[PDB]
């Protein structure tokens, strides 16, 4: 069988979007933590 | 780039509500505990004497304890 090409660009659009949350939730400003 | 952000929700009421806890049991515990172990090291419990002929005790002094 295989892909409808529906679920393909679907897919891709969550491809997209999932890297680029993935990439955000990583903190760097290097200085992460801070005492108040 | 190791590092990543760790998700963990909302310590800040648990640490309130502990700081809160421990000062204010604290605030009257330190001074009693002080207060207790003054007088149980510079004020006596008592001795064991028998009555003596022709007199009475009261209500108190018949109490191994001071504070009691
Ligand atoms: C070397 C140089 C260092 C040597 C140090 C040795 C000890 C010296 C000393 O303190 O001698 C004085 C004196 C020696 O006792 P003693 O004159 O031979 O006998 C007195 C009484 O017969 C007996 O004491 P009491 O009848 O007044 O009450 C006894 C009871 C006392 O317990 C209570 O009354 C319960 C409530 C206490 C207050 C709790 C406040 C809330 C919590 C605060 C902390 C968190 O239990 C204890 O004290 C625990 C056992 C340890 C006994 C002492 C060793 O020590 C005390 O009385 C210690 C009092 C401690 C109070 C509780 C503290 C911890 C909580």
């Amino acid at each position: 069988s295989g892909y409808t090409p529906d679920e393909k660009l679907r897919l891709q659009q969550l491809r997209e979007l999932r890297r680029r949350w993935l990439k955000d939730q990583e903190l760097s400003p290097r200085e992460p933590v801070l005492p108040p | 780039g190791k590092r990543l952000f760790i998700i963990k929700p909302s310590g800040f009421y648990d640490k309130r509500f502990l700081k809160l806890l421990r000062f204010y049991i604290l605030l009257t515990g330190i001074p009693v505990v002080i207060g207790i172990t003054l007088i149980n090291v510079f004020i006596g419990e008592a001795e064991l004497a028998e009555i003596p002929e022709g007199y009475v005790p009261e209500h108190w002094e018949y109490f191994k304890h001071p504070i009691s």
